[PDB]
């Protein structure tokens, strides 16, 4: 949401009954952001934006990694954090978790009628997330350095309490 | 160090039999060798504590020894594994060894698998 | 040493700033610069007139279902709208800060001709001739969608 | 809204350690106990008592003890000097396989240790995976930055005590510059 | 000046599958303290502003032959210059040069307070071998200069706090000396 | 001078029998000859002294003489490598000679290799 995320994507989720097969979206997150992954969905009926409010339809988005399994994968359905209830602007902040599960991830939207069981669902898409030299590169040095900083804090704390 | 073999079988109506898994232990591996078994079933894995049962392996040594009710130490929450730390007295023999595993609670005894291996006599 | 298929070729209408696209399934592509120099004789010698140069490029390509661009071209030749095109050679990046964009030639003009063709039991092929309308500029340009 | 991080690696804490604070952890890789060694893997544990202000901080950090690797158990004997603090001791365990994967599994939990031994081995235990080089700073970064800000607070108090007399220096120089006129 | 500060690479902070790119930057082995990488960050199409106050930026660096028995890898901070324009530079270290060949790099930022970070390109890079060599730094080096400098600066800040607390006793003498010198200067003129 | 033969000894649970090594010392090679070996279990080398490990070499001659728990040197500073110098005793016996590289921790024995080599005048 802040002025630091990627937020350079405009997805045209159009509620068209005709056809909406799939979006092989051209988008990445590099698996190490883990603090700011923003998806700016739009909403349209035929060619115009929708007007959805909180009292009106509630929002939902389902994310599901490629190889989902009860033993391995990922799957969650959360909210959208509406931005503009006039032009249909939906900024969704991706969780800190999925960006650890490298690879591809499919997604979908979902709209629930506020006050009735009626719902609506939009077109799919797939926002790949690549690997990064940040999320790899070693399996010891991280533990060595966390141990070193722990020793340093535990030590300097003695002198600190002494002088305080 | 320690020699270990990570094997997994599954109960089957057809009956199972594993053809001498390639683990040729040595008689001198007194208290290091072992076996790690993981049972599988229709859903993917078994949990003993859930429906409390006990496994037991009986193995027929080379023509002059037979052991039953072996230690077969259970494992933790991993729900299915067993690290059968092989003791000394067993490997004191050598040749074509073959064992068979069963599961029992009371009146429900089921033979899960009958596999084999070999031990080399290195004086 | 350059395989022809390395040459990438893009078009777009001047008005549609956002719009971008590429030509697909080229079979033969050919650029041309034609100098009109006809010397008129002189008693004391001869002088070589410097005339205009009508550069043009002709390409043939195929026509499939998931594209209508060729239809936009056969529209422009008739409506005589302006276009501008990019003859970018891939595998040739910038030098300092322009690596993502590869060398290219940019020129704005009209499509002077469209001619498609069919053949029983075969894919239909459309050819186009584009007049460049002046000097062709050089520099580097960036591709869309990394392809 | 379920999760299934694809490392299939976990470090569980035995509830059957209620006696003498013998922290007996277990490892599970691909639903399998991992055979470890002194060289093939690495371990670490940190413990801090309840929210002592600064005075009585059971802030300890030590490695593990391999009780049974082939079975996958790791023992840690609680120091007698530590368990004297009957306050709820929060704990952070860290295990690392070094199997060409940047997996550093962290386990955050706590209990109600009593002055005699571990008591009330409860608390909602959570686990995380340090799979990026920024939270190695953030793993212990909480108490690290806490002590850093405490040092900065002492520093600004000292700076105010010094400015109390720097202002006197300013008054002196200005009164003298006015008197010379 | 004499240094290889002519190069410059742009880092697009956008989520549109910015692929790896061969920046065509080939330093040499016998180059110490003069191999510099000029990064210029861009948010969507124009430069992204930056600062060492709000955010803190680092870069990861890894050779291509990286193994457990032989390789190279580091992660260290940057040197922001002309921040408003989204520009900065990284002075290549000295121990890393000894390892030649291809290299991959990366630049990641961390916003203070929230620790929510950002990763830009994962771009490529080259390093060549020269004739001034013979010493082999086969030993793989992996040091997180970020946290290392963190602990070193914490220790230095503790020591400086100690020195300042020691000087606190000298401030009264400073006041007295300043007042005496002022009185002397008055009595002089 | 020295004539050293480097070898790799691996603890592979699927049996371990390193056959005829190309190495072939000679009788009069009293002390110059020497075997050098490096243990590698699963992830590379293993530091013996790290956790109370003790190696052992028990070699059987092709004929008669049979020795047990031979001496050796451990360059522990580097890693759990072994350097066995034959003390003018084994080499004197010609013909091939096979070995058995035992490794015992307290109460835990292991047999991890069976290598041999030929010897002639």
């Amino acid at each position: 949401v802040d002025n630091f995320s990627k937020d350079d994507n405009l997805i045209e989720l159009q509620t068209t009954s005709q056809y909406n097969p799939v979006i092989d979206t051209n988008i990445s997150f590099y698996e190490s952001d883990r603090g700011t992954g923003v998806l700016n969905f739009a909403v349209t009926k035929n060619n115009r934006p929708l007007s959805i409010s909180s009292e009106h339809v509630k929002t939902f988005i389902v994310l599901k990694t490629d190889d989902y399994n009860v033993d391995r994968g990922a799957y969650i359905s959360d909210e959208l954090t509406i931005v503009d209830a006039i032009n249909g602007r939906l900024q969704y902040v991706i969780p800190n978790e999925f960006l650890k599960h490298s690879g591809k991830v499919h997604a979908q939207a979902f709209f629930t009628q506020n006050g009735s069981d009626n719902v609506v669902v939009e077109r799919q898409f797939s926002f790949n997330i690549e690997n990064d030299l940040v999320s790899g590169f070693d399996g010891i040095t991280k533990l060595v350095y966390i141990k070193s900083i722990q020793d340093t804090i535990e030590a300097v704390g003695k002198d600190f309490n002494q002088l305080k | 160090m320690y020699k270990i073999k990570d094997v997994e079988t599954r109960i089957k109506n057809d009956g199972v039999d594993l053809g001498d898994i390639g683990c040729r232990f040595y008689t001198e591996d007194e208290n290091t060798a072992s076996i790690r078994i993981g049972i599988n079933d229709k859903q993917g894995r078994i949990d003993l504590k859930a429906h409390g049962l006990t496994p037991r392996l009986h193995l027929f040594m080379e023509d002059g020894s037979i052991f039953k009710n072996e230690p077969l130490i259970i494992d933790d929450v991993v729900k299915g594994f067993i690290t059968y730390k092989i003791p000394k007295k067993v490997i004191k023999h050598a040749g074509y060894v073959r064992c068979k595993l069963f599961l029992e609670k009371e009146e429900e005894k089921i033979h899960v698998a009958n596999f084999s291996f070999n031990i080399v006599d290195s004086g | 040493m350059k395989n022809s298929n390395d040459r990438i070729i893009l078009f777009r209408k001047a008005g549609e700033k956002v719009d971008a696209t590429k030509m697909l399934f080229l079979t033969e592509y050919g650029l041309s610069h034609e100098a009109d120099t006809d010397t008129e004789d002189t008693m004391d010698g001869s002088y070589n007139t410097g005339g205009s140069v009508e550069s043009t490029m002709s390409g043939t390509a195929k026509m499939f279902y998931g594209d209508d661009f060729a239809d936009e071209i056969e529209d422009a030749v008739v409506d005589r709208v302006l276009y501008e095109a990019w003859e970018v050679e891939s595998r040739i990046p910038g030098k300092n800060g322009d690596s993502a964009k590869f060398k290219a030639k940019y020129f704005q003009g009209f499509h002077n001709k469209f001619e498609l063709k069919a053949e029983a039991n075969g894919i239909d092929e459309y050819e186009y001739e584009y007049g460049v309308n002046g000097r062709f500029q050089r520099g580097f340009a960036t591709l869309p969608e990394a392809v | 809204s379920q999760y299934n991080p694809v490392i299939d690696t976990n470090i569980s804490f035995y509830e059957s350690d209620r006696g003498t604070g013998v922290l007996n952890f277990a490892v599970t890789k691909n639903n399998r106990p991992l055979s470890i060694s002194s060289e093939h893997v690495k371990t670490f544990i940190v413990l801090k008592t309840d929210d002592y202000n600064v005075d009585r901080g059971a802030y300890i950090s030590d490695e593990l003890t391999i009780v049974d690797a082939i079975n996958g158990r790791l023992q840690y004997v609680i120091p007698n000097e530590f368990l004297k603090h009957s306050g709820k001791v929060h704990a952070q365990a860290f295990f690392t396989q070094n199997g060409s994967d940047n997996v550093v599994v962290e386990r955050q939990f706590s209990f109600n240790i009593e002055n005699d031994l571990v008591s009330g081995f409860d608390g909602i235990t959570k686990l995380v995976y340090i799979k990026s080089i920024q939270d190695t700073i953030e793993a212990v970064g909480k108490d690290f930055n806490q002590l850093k800000q405490n040092m900065a607070d002492t520093q600004t108090l000292i700076a105010k005590v010094n400015d109390s007399a720097t202002k006197g220096i300013q008054q002196i120089e200005i009164k003298q510059n006015e008197a010379i006129q």
